């Protein structure tokens, strides 16, 4: 279910990611499902590898 | 024996194989310049024993 | 050594494009010499605002179709070059489109910020054929000066964008046409003088007063390196 | 001896530059030689240019 379209972290999380694009991040999370759903939000929304 | 179409190529860098989904064929949309991967395969060889 | 100076004298704006600019006295020989020099630098160093990226939700490429719409999106790109804004303290803004209903959609209901112009709003951008249909945009506003096309630009940039942005190709300088005219002049005696009349023709974005001035100033400043130095 | 096979398209954009070819319909054929500003070009009474 489309759990990641009214979080308040996603959100969080990429605006942080896209301002500061000369550093490297270590995202640490609950269990793989999530770890996978994150990543693709990630590529398919914003494109940071 | 057959070929097989996949995303696990080996020798390949993990940044050439962003753009291929799990079946191993490009998204619908993306852009391509010369000399990236379209679509994944491997060609069986001799099995030498152990 | 009778040299004189000349003085912006009349604006009579004809429309709200068109627009002629009279100045006068000039001494003989001087309506050409002026005349076609900032003829020649408003044509090519005009600053103006044009859009440069458009994100349309659903929809991942620029050559598809979409449902109850009647043009695909190849028009509406080419419809969306040619809007006119302005912006009065930033550089670049991300305005926003959503409508729903049969009818035409225009430039008018784009969600205004608080300092964004919008110069003609019955400017059409899509035509909506069916009752459940919908669309939401997200256009980007740039300012710059020349003309630079998408190639360019992506060639030169190494940041990544997802798949869904597509690249417009830009045009930012907002004058049109430009036509000067020598005529004569009459001061108490001196039956020597000139006028200079400047037709302009433009769409918003400039008032033309601003637009002489920036010539005179940028053409200045380039003789500044040419007399002092040898 | 196919199992299976994919097949992928691509879509470019071309557009003037000199070399390039054009002609009329009588024929008289010609080849682009240059790619002039707007100020250059020949303008005639009123402002528009050629």
């Amino acid at each position: 279910a489309t759990w990641w379209n009214f979080d308040p972290r996603v959100e969080w999380l990429m605006g942080y990611l896209t301002s500061h694009r000369s550093q490297k991040v270590l995202v640490i999370c609950a269990k793989a499902a999530t770890a996978l759903q994150l990543e693709q939000v990630l590529r398919e929304r914003e494109g940071i590898r | 024996g057959p070929e097989e179409i996949t995303a696990d190529i080996p020798n390949v860098g993990e940044a050439a194989l962003s753009k291929l989904d799990e079946s191993g064929i490009v998204y619908i949309g993306a852009e391509v310049t010369g000399g990236d991967i379209l679509v994944g395969k491997v060609t069986p060889k001799g099995e030498t024993q152990l | 050594t009778e040299f004189l100076k000349p003085r912006l004298v009349d604006i009579e704006q004809v429309s709200s494009t068109h627009a002629k600019v009279t100045l006068e006295p000039l001494e003989r020989g001087f309506g050409h010499t002026l005349g076609n020099a900032l003829r020649r630098i408003l044509l090519s160093s005009m600053p103006g605002c044009a859009v440069t990226e458009v994100e349309i939700d659903g929809v991942l490429h620029e050559y598809s179709t979409k449902e109850g719409v009647q043009e695909d999106i190849l028009e509406i790109l080419l419809n969306l070059k040619g809007l006119a804004v302005r912006v009065q303290g930033k550089d670049e803004v991300i305005l926003t489109l959503n409508k729903s209903g049969i009818g035409p959609v225009t430039a008018a209901d784009i969600t205004h910020d608080g300092d964004v112009e919008i110069v003609k709003p019955q400017h059409v951008i899509c035509h909506l054929t069916d009752e459940n249909a919908s669309i939401s945009m997200r256009i980007k506003v740039q300012r710059g000066r020349g003309y630079v096309p998408a190639s360019t630009r992506i060639h030169s940039e190494e940041d990544e964008r997802p798949i869904g942005r597509l690249l417009v190709d830009a045009c930012y300088s907002p004058v049109e046409r430009i036509a000067y005219n020598v005529e004569a002049a009459r001061v108490e005696q001196r039956t020597d003088l000139d006028k200079l009349v400047i037709e302009m023709e433009t769409n918003g974005t400039i008032d033309p007063e601003e637009a002489i001035r920036r010539a005179a100033t940028i053409l200045a400043e380039q003789l500044e390196a040419f007399v002092d130095l040898r | 001896g196919v199992l299976k096979i994919v097949k992928v398209y691509l879509a470019v954009k071309r557009r003037i530059q000199p070399g390039d070819k054009m002609a009329g319909r009588h024929g008289n054929k010609g080849v682009i030689s240059k790619i002039n500003p707007i100020e250059d070009m020949p303008y005639d009474e009123n402002g528009t240019p050629v």
